[PDB]
């Protein structure tokens, strides 16, 4: 129920950056090497959350790389999984600052 | 028909029986809760005074 | 001959009896707590959430339009979904509406973040090329203009560039679908970049950082190439994303809308039972035809099986001092004809007045004798009310009767005009000597085809059938009917 | 009617529910003296230990 929450993604913003923020890319690191059908689903929708509630967070994310491990997971075969990542891939670019 | 007055002492009797019973059983078998529970509260207040004179 | 005869309930059940109840269609549910508000009739919190599905239904049933797509029908009655299935729908109907929501206000975000981003991918092409400060975007239709004022009041010089951009692009709201162009402002000046802000707002023109060194263009040109197509990719999956659950809504809303729209009427009826009385046990007050007494009680046993439970409904009968709505056989060209009543030379002269005179004596003959048979079925104000009675037919009776004399001297105004009519058709056309068979007969045969029928059979029929509404409702129903009236309006389907 | 052999049936059902909400308000109290039990009975719960060291 916390990574559905709403105040566990907004009480929680800056707790990835705070905890030397290479801990929000284990949680990447993971969604990257692992395929996990089930697990991943859980991985797309908290990175978007973090995206959502830290727009800083998506030049960490631009950083590390996820928006095109993202972007590759959205061709997945599983459909609660495409479409868990449909919904991530568009929070990561709703901001668009210059590049 | 005259039996839809009998079919108001058949049934809807029944349903007086139900709401006596099985409300008043739900409250009989509180005493676990309101009579063994409210009974270990004060053999506390008896064994508070036993150690001292043991 | 209906009965206000009472109808027990014991709200177990009270959906699957009523719903089969409400699956014939022959019971007139009367409220017998008037006492009460619009609120607090025992299911308010629950027939709002009926409604906020009919909300939400009237709101998807907008979009599904809009993105033009094939509705479903397979036109049938169907099951009215349980109180038990009815949690399980707000878990797909809120499912289907915030996933619509939601998108509708991203696509547009990301529409926006395409054109946005295709906007300035164009003007690093243009400008690398005049290479080898302010950049920004205006449409061709206004550069003239532009530069005019541009040269007016910043009036030292800024060296404008101009370049036409290719095939039209799309702001969203401005501009729609227009080919724009680019232009450069360097100046080096750093304070007329106020005095050109000013004109780049008042000709509306779209302004985007450029990072003014070299190989840093090209380098942000291939950030922005990736990005757009990354962006191009998302918003068509999205797209996708649309479709396939809009047609998975194509098969549903038909459906979705008849099983809530049964679910709140018979809730609007549960609004309706009798006063909310001291007991999980109810009562129900409804009019009922003596002739289906039998088949709404054995459909009130069926409707106590399909809930599961153990104990039957009954239906006690009394007599009280109330309204006898009417009910009859409403039969399909027997129905719009009952509506209607529901809504309340000189030889021919002589003969035809008398004989349609007595003709009016022998209808209210028929009609004043059903108000003896009338009677049989079931002093000073009686004297001066009887006064009324008695000399109202008196007088009453012969301006009736002057009003059969019409539809004989209608039909002498049918007979006189259809000669003029048929005058012209015989005569007018027909005797042309020279050119009569081609033209001229052609323009009035039509004239006799098309004149005619708006004339005598338009106007003059419906006045005719405006009289013999007269004549059926103040020459005929004054004489046996009380015209007081109840509808029996019955539960229905649709 | 109907509805006048159901009004003396509820209340039957009303008075079945009010009793046990009054014998669950008797035997509260009553489980607080049947608690005080143990001061008349655990004062020789003490005379073993009471004759065991002794």
């Amino acid at each position: 129920p916390v990574h559905k929450s709403e105040k566990f993604w907004r009480e929680n913003a800056a707790r990835l950056n705070e905890k030397n923020y290479e801990l929000l890319k284990i949680l990447t690191k993971l969604l990257e090497v692992s395929d996990d059908p089930q697990v991943l689903a859980v991985a797309a929708h908290d990175v978007g959350e973090y995206v959502r509630h830290y727009p800083r967070g998506k030049r960490v994310i631009e950083q590390l790389g996820g928006k095109q491990l993202v972007m590759n997971h959205m061709h997945h075969e599983d459909q609660q999984v495409r479409y868990n990542a449909l919904l991530a891939v568009q929070k990561l670019m709703v901001h668009n600052w210059e590049y | 028909s005259d039996a839809d007055v009998q079919k108001q002492i058949k049934h809807m009797m029944a349903f007086i029986e139900q709401e006596a019973n099985e409300k008043a059983e739900e409250i009989d078998a509180k005493a676990e809760e309101e009579f063994n529970i409210e009974k270990g509260r004060l053999v506390q207040t008896q064994r508070l005074k036993i150690m001292e004179y043991y | 001959e209906m009965t206000l005869a009472q109808l027990f309930l014991q709200s177990e059940a009270a959906y699957c009896c009523v719903s089969e109840l409400g699956e014939l269609g022959k019971v007139q549910f009367r409220d017998l707590n008037p006492d009460v508000n619009v609120f607090q009739r025992k299911f308010v919190n629950e027939v709002r959430r009926c409604e906020e599905m009919d909300r939400k239904l009237r709101f998807v049933e907008k979009e599904i339009r809009k993105a033009n797509i094939p509705i479903m029908d397979t036109g049938e009655n169907p099951e009215v979904p349980f109180p038990r299935d009815m949690i399980d729908l707000e878990a797909n109907f809120e499912k289907i509406e915030n996933e619509l929501k939601e998108i509708n206000t991203n696509q547009e975000a990301l529409k926006r973040n395409f054109l946005e981003l295709t906007e300035l991918k164009f003007i690093l092409r243009k400008t690398q090329q005049f290479f080898d400060f302010v950049a920004g975007v205006i449409n061709r239709e206004r550069i003239p203009t532009f530069e005019r004022m541009l040269w007016r009041v910043c009036r030292g010089n800024v060296f404008l560039r101009q370049a036409e951009i290719e095939n039209p692009l799309e702001d969203p709201v401005t501009g729609d679908y227009v080919h724009k162009s680019v232009f450069i402002i360097f100046f080096q000046g750093d304070q007329l970049k106020n005095r050109v802000k000013k004109i780049c707002e008042g000709f509306r023109a779209s302004l985007y950082p450029c990072p003014e060194t070299p190989q840093e263009r090209k380098e942000m040109a291939s950030g922005v190439n990736t990005r757009i197509d990354d962006l191009q990719m998302v918003l068509n999956q999205t797209e996708d994303h649309r479709q396939r659950v809009l047609q998975a809504a194509a098969k549903n809303i038909r459906v979705w809308f008849i099983k809530v729209r049964k679910m709140k009427a018979i809730y609007h009826t549960l609004n309706l039972c009798n006063i909310d009385v001291t007991q999980k046990c109810l009562i129900a007050e409804v009019w009922c035809p003596v002739t289906d007494l039998d088949s709404i009680q054995f459909a009130l046993r069926r409707g106590t099986e399909h809930s599961g439970s153990t104990v039957p409904s009954i239906l006690n009968r009394m007599q009280t001092n109330q309204t006898p709505p009417t009910y009859n056989k409403t039969n399909k060209f027997t129905y719009g004809f009952q509506n209607i009543v529901d809504a309340y030379l000189t030889f021919l002269n002589s003969f035809k007045m008398k004989m349609s005179v007595i003709l009016g004596i022998i209808h209210m003959l028929f009609g004043v004798s059903l108000s003896l048979f009338n009677h049989t079925y079931f002093f000073g104000d009686t004297m001066v009310h009887q006064a009324i009675h008695t000399i109202e037919y008196c007088l009453g009776c012969i301006s009736n009767t002057a009003s059969y004399l019409r539809l004989w001297a209608l039909s002498l105004a049918h007979a006189q005009l259809s000669e003029v009519l048929w005058t012209m058709v015989i005569h007018i056309g027909l005797k042309v000597k020279s050119l009569a068979g081609g033209l001229a007969l052609f323009f009035i045969f039509a004239a006799f085809a098309t004149l005619t029928v708006a004339i005598l059979l338009i106007m003059e029929g419906l006045s005719a059938f405006l009289h013999a509404l007269r004549l059926h409702w103040v020459e005929f129903q004054n004489k046996f009917y009380s015209g007081t009236g109840f509808k029996f309006l019955p539960f229905s389907f649709e | 009617q109907g509805i006048q052999q159901l009004l003396q049936a509820e209340k039957r059902a009303a008075e079945k529910v009010a009793d046990a909400r009054k014998r669950k308000a008797r035997r509260l109290k009553q489980a607080k003296e049947e608690a005080q039990m143990e001061v008349d009975q655990y004062r020789r719960e003490r005379e073993q230990e009471f004759q065991s060291k002794q």
